RNA sequence: AGGACCGAACCGACUAAUGUUGAAAAAUUAGCGGAUGACUUGUGGCUGGGGGUGAAAGGCCAAUCAAACCGGGAGAUAGCU
RNA sequence: GCUCGCCGGAAGACCAAGGGUUCCUGUCCAACGUUAAUCGGGGCAGGGUGAGUCGACCCCUAAGGCGAGGCCGAAAGGCGUAGUCGAUGGGAAACAGGUUAAUAUUCCUGUACUUGGUGUUACUGCGAAGGGGGGACGGAGAAGGCUAUGUUGGCCGGGCGACGGUUGUCCCGGUUUAAGCGUGUAGGCUGGUUUUCCAGGCAAAUCCGGAAAAUCAAGGCUGAGGCGUGAUGACGAGGCACUACGGUGCUGAAGCAACAAAUGCCCUGCUUCCAGGAAAAGCCUCUAAGCAUCAGGUAACAUCAAAUCGUACCCCAAACCGACACAGGUGGUCAGGUAGAGAAUACCAAGGCGCUUGAGAGAACUCGGGUGAAGGAACUAGGCAAAAUGGUGCCGUAACUUCGGGAGAAGGCACGCUGAUAUGUAGGUGAGGUCCCUCGCGGAUGGAGCUGAAAUCAGUCGAAGAUACCAGCUGGCUGCAACUGUUUAUUAAAAACACAGCACUGUGCAAACACGAAAGUGGACGUAUACGGUGUGACGCCUGCCCGGUGCCGGAAGGUUAAUU
RNA sequence: AAUUCCUUGUCGGGUAAGUUCCGACCUGCACGAAUGGCGUAAUGAUGGCCAGGCUGUCUCCACCCGAGACUCAGUGAAAUU
RNA sequence: CUUUAAUGUUUGAUGUUCUAACGUUGACCCGUAAUCCGGGUUGCGGACAGUGUCUGGUGGGUAGUUUGACUGGGGCGGUCU
């Protein structure tokens, strides 16, 4: 049985990764509401 | 020539195909091809905009010379090639002055003959001339609508336009088609028919010889449902509706042409 | 030569039995089909929700599909329990 | 520690992705481990990853992404040129032995190779954001020459056997060695050299392309393997002494030939077929503006440099994806012996395991199997399940047919072991010896040794010789779909979808059509023998009557009819 | 007849016995010619029917070999109420 | 008043030629190292095509909705002042 989580660190950055979400008007909305919240951590980027 | 093919397996027994042993066996010119990926039939927004495309082999491109610029310098063939992205086959001319070019080859045209371009160019197959100087009544191929824009006309595999009048600056012309349309004198047009006349009488008898030119394939609007088509739908086999694309408008007999500026050069239609 | 034949790896899923608070939220066992091709597979890319893709089953789009998921209008409305 | 059992194309070994200290040592047993625990991938403390040559980084690009100006759009924004990123692809170089509790192509010993900077010396025309060559490319098939590897013999060391025999045609073990440097072989491709000229290669070119003579016919390119050296070295059974019994230090014999042989190498080869099979840089060559004693280029010697980051461990899994120490999933590499066509199957080698609750008993009943008197589908919706058939060689084989098929149709005969033909046959492979030789990785003759089917005749053992594992049940009539394929991931694989073939219709190229407020893009770098839509669905014989209704195509005497005025 | 209600129509074959099968008739409730008609070799994990071999499918069950169930020591659930 | 031929009458339309708006997904030069874009020269088309506002027809391509009650269960039939 194969799962439908199959990780990949490169395909992980270049999808949810900061760069990524600095590149649109949309994504850097979500780094602001996630300061907003006070998120220890913003993207996947670890 | 054509030729059947016995039938020792199922997809072998409808089998026709055809051989040309003129052709080439090597490789190409290397210094005139280029690279075409394939598109899927996908536009720059990634959606499908032609259906049925998808697969295939991969292939070269070849540039071809539709405009026969050089005027007064001879060229002789060197040979026939095959082609993958049209239905006729290509000629490798080497000029007096060592420019070597690839030309669509006309029929009756081989190893070791002559062509000729230009204004004082002879009449004899192959040959590229200005209309004007071309007697009227004459079979030709490869030509032009607007005077140094290059063929675009009578390309495919033992096509040709035939002169039927020259009445002041324009000539006009009776297509494959059937329509008569006028274009202008200045435009340029080489002498004959195409080759590859033979082009027609192939059989691909099995499915898969139609996967290996990249084509997908067709489900009928009767199979789908009515959210997919306006045919779809039904509890056995209904139809019960005037025929129509899969966007809704009459497909048998309807016609689609609007294009008000250029009837002005349409003699009559192709009926 | 061949969308040729038999048959392992590899890809499937026709029958029966077991299981059904399972070893397993779709499997195991014994048989079964294709197996040089319209084949199968690794890495990366593209198509975004009345939209995509579909050899067409209303199939699939993260165990979710006759209209995905998250947040908001929002304490929608409920002559009903 | 001695026995027993299991895997062995894996349940062995090694990489990638993914994980991140699970690695090694000392110590502890509360919690974790489906039981106990002195044990642990558990708790605590300490230790452990060494690179010019491996990988990344770096140079170059594919699909694709972003995109200065620009075009377009109420705003947000969309597309895109010059450019710049982006591997899954192209680009320089290291091998053997030894060592740690834990790393090693990284440390040590021996022997190597690459790319750059600088200096000296001897010669010389150098120069790109440009030109040319090269890099550079498909499927299938066949054969030859080899090697990795294995088997036997020779040699060397040891043995003479718990129960009849075993000094022999007996038993056990070993018989290993790299990169690099020199030679250029089986094979593959291609005529060579010199002059004169030129509408081409965005200008130039001595380079590529083209043309004309002369002259010689052998030149060049590529290429597995073998041999020599590396190597008087390393390794090596075993023996010798401690042992703090876990291991230490010393020496060390032989180290050859024959045959068989890859799916690996020559081979990016050769033959053939149509569906006609990436790009750019590194590399070689040519010049332009420029410099001319210079600067630069070539060669020899010397000397300097090669930074930074990863390196432990998990090896198809107890460490990754599945909530679990979960009968599931996970890309690539290696490939021993006997039997065998085989990577199937059976038993084994190297190596690794006995699956983290056990001890008894020997009721019904459930699960997985073995055998069964007489009958033989009487069972049941239905021969569902089970039983049966099953290999090779020869003989033989029906209706029908699109002449290929049907067909492995159906059916019959042989099959072990020993002896002879023949102290091992046909065939394969081929040493010393002889002769030539343009002497050498040669040619001719020759047969020693090694290997080795199949067949015939005679004898012989058993109830049975395709003895195990493995391994078609067959025939007759009929509906549907021509066939190979696709389909409801998770109750439906089918007569449903697709298909080759047929027909109608639209489309003259800024094509029709589709995605888009638009700009643009696909169709297509195509051009009516082409492209889109619709229906039917190989092939054979065919496809009849109706134009009132509803569509579509064309016509225009008349009625009525919008904004507007 | 993948189409036929009445219907297990009627006739012939096969069986001791045949609502299914095969060959016909024509009275086609309500076939019919590219939402194609009629045939058709080969092909099918396709629907129906009949034979040979083979059998625990059955008459009608019997014995044996292993894993649970049963007793002992350790750990230790669930639906429901 | 009608059936009429004709000069002169306010227009409505249908054609032909022109270049100067406008179109060019024809050719050449420049920015420029550029198949984008802009500028220049010229050929072709040319007041057509094309776009804006207003307006008659068509328009399940798409959208929002409606489709009664009684009833010896509901539907069919019948009824509703
Ligand atoms: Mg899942
Ligand atoms: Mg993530
Ligand atoms: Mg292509
Ligand atoms: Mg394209
Ligand atoms: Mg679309
Ligand atoms: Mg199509
Ligand atoms: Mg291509
Ligand atoms: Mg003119
Ligand atoms: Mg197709
Ligand atoms: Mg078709
Ligand atoms: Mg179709
Ligand atoms: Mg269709
Ligand atoms: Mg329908
Ligand atoms: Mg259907
Ligand atoms: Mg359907
Ligand atoms: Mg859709
Ligand atoms: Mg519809
Ligand atoms: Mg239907
Ligand atoms: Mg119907
Ligand atoms: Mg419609
Ligand atoms: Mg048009
Ligand atoms: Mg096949
Ligand atoms: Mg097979
Ligand atoms: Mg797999
Ligand atoms: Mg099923
Ligand atoms: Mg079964
Ligand atoms: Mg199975
Ligand atoms: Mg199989
Ligand atoms: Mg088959
Ligand atoms: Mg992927
Ligand atoms: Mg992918
Ligand atoms: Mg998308
Ligand atoms: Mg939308
Ligand atoms: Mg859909
Ligand atoms: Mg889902
Ligand atoms: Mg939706
Ligand atoms: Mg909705
Ligand atoms: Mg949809
Ligand atoms: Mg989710
Ligand atoms: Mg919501
Ligand atoms: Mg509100
Ligand atoms: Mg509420
Ligand atoms: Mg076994
Ligand atoms: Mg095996
Ligand atoms: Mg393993
Ligand atoms: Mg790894
Ligand atoms: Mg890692
Ligand atoms: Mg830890
Ligand atoms: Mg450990
Ligand atoms: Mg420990
Ligand atoms: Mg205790
Ligand atoms: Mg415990
Ligand atoms: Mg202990
Ligand atoms: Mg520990
Ligand atoms: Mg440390
Ligand atoms: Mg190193
Ligand atoms: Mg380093
Ligand atoms: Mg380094
Ligand atoms: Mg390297
Ligand atoms: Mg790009
Ligand atoms: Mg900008
Ligand atoms: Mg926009
Ligand atoms: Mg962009
Ligand atoms: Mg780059
Ligand atoms: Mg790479
Ligand atoms: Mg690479
Ligand atoms: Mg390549
Ligand atoms: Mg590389
Ligand atoms: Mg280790
Ligand atoms: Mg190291
Ligand atoms: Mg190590
Ligand atoms: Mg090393
Ligand atoms: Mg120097
Ligand atoms: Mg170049
Ligand atoms: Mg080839
Ligand atoms: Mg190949
Ligand atoms: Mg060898
Ligand atoms: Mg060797
Ligand atoms: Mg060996
Ligand atoms: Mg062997
Ligand atoms: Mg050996
Ligand atoms: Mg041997
Ligand atoms: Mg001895
Ligand atoms: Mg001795
Ligand atoms: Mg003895
Ligand atoms: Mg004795
Ligand atoms: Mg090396
Ligand atoms: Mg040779
Ligand atoms: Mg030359
Ligand atoms: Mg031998
Ligand atoms: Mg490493
Ligand atoms: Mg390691
Ligand atoms: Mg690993
Ligand atoms: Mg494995
Ligand atoms: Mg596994
Ligand atoms: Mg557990
Ligand atoms: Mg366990
Ligand atoms: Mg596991
Ligand atoms: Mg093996
Ligand atoms: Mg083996
Ligand atoms: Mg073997
Ligand atoms: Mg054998
Ligand atoms: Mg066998
Ligand atoms: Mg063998
Ligand atoms: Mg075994
Ligand atoms: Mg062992
Ligand atoms: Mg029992
Ligand atoms: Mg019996
Ligand atoms: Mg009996
Ligand atoms: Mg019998
Ligand atoms: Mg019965
Ligand atoms: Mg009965
Ligand atoms: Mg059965
Ligand atoms: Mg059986
Ligand atoms: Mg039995
Ligand atoms: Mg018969
Ligand atoms: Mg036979
Ligand atoms: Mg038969
Ligand atoms: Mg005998
Ligand atoms: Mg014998
Ligand atoms: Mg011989
Ligand atoms: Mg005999
Ligand atoms: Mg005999
Ligand atoms: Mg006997
Ligand atoms: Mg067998
Ligand atoms: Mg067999
Ligand atoms: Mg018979
Ligand atoms: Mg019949
Ligand atoms: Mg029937
Ligand atoms: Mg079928
Ligand atoms: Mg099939
Ligand atoms: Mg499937
Ligand atoms: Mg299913
Ligand atoms: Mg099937
Ligand atoms: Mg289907
Ligand atoms: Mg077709
Ligand atoms: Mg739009
Ligand atoms: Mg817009
Ligand atoms: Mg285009
Ligand atoms: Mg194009
Ligand atoms: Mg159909
Ligand atoms: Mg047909
Ligand atoms: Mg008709
Ligand atoms: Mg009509
Ligand atoms: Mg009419
Ligand atoms: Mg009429
Ligand atoms: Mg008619
Ligand atoms: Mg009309
Ligand atoms: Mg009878
Ligand atoms: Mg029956
Ligand atoms: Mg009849
Ligand atoms: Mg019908
Ligand atoms: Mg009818
Ligand atoms: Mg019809
Ligand atoms: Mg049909
Ligand atoms: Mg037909
Ligand atoms: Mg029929
Ligand atoms: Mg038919
Ligand atoms: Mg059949
Ligand atoms: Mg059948
Ligand atoms: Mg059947
Ligand atoms: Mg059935
Ligand atoms: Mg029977
Ligand atoms: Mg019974
Ligand atoms: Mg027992
Ligand atoms: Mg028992
Ligand atoms: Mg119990
Ligand atoms: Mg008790
Ligand atoms: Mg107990
Ligand atoms: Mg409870
Ligand atoms: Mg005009
Ligand atoms: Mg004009
Ligand atoms: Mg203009
Ligand atoms: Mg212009
Ligand atoms: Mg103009
Ligand atoms: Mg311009
Ligand atoms: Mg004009
Ligand atoms: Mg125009
Ligand atoms: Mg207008
Ligand atoms: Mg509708
Ligand atoms: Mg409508
Ligand atoms: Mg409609
Ligand atoms: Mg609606
Ligand atoms: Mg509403
Ligand atoms: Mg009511
Ligand atoms: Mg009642």
């Amino acid at each position: 049985m194969k799962r439908t989580f199959q990780p990949s660190v490169l395909k992980r950055n270049r999808s949810h990764g900061f760069r990524a979400r600095m590149a649109t008007k949309n994504g850097r909305q979500v780094l602001a509401r996630r300061r907003a919240k006070g998120r220890a951590r913003l993207t996947v980027s670890k | 020539a054509v030729v059947k093919c016995k039938p020792t397996s199922p997809g072998r027994r409808h089998v026709v195909k055809v051989v040309n042993p003129e052709l080439h066996k090597g490789k190409p010119f290397a210094p005139l091809l280029e690279k075409n990926s394939k598109s899927g039939g996908r536009n720059n927004n990634g959606r499908i905009t032609t259906r049925h495309i998808g697969g295939g082999h991969k292939q070269a491109y070849r540039i071809v010379d539709f405009k026969r610029n050089k005027d007064g310098i001879p060229a002789v063939v060197e040979r026939l090639e095959y082609d993958p992205n049209r239905s006729a086959n290509i000629a490798l001319v080497l000029y007096k002055d060592g420019e070597r070019r690839y030309i669509l080859a006309p029929k009756g045209l081989k190893a070791g003959d002559q062509i000729q371009s230009g204004v004082d160019a002879a009449i004899k197959p192959g040959n590229t001339l200005p209309m004007r100087n071309i007697p009227v009544g004459s079979t030709v191929h490869n030509v032009e609508m607007k005077p140094g824009k290059g063929g675009q006309l009578a390309r495919s595999a033992g096509t040709y336009v035939q002169i039927v009048a020259r009445d002041g600056a324009y000539v006009t012309l009776r297509l494959r088609s059937g329509e008569m349309r006028k274009v202008e004198a200045d435009c340029r047009a080489t002498l004959g028919e195409v080759g590859n006349a033979e082009h027609m009488l192939r059989v691909l008898g099995k499915a898969g010889a139609a996967r290996w030119r990249g084509v997908r394939p067709t489900v009928r609007g009767t199979a789908m449902n009515p959210v997919d088509h306006p045919h779809g739908g039904g509890e056995g086999r209904n139809f019960g509706k005037h025929p129509v694309t899969p966007w809704g408008v009459q497909t048998k007999g309807k016609k689609t042409r609007s294009n008000k500026r250029t009837d002005k050069f349409i003699v009559r239609r192709r009926s």
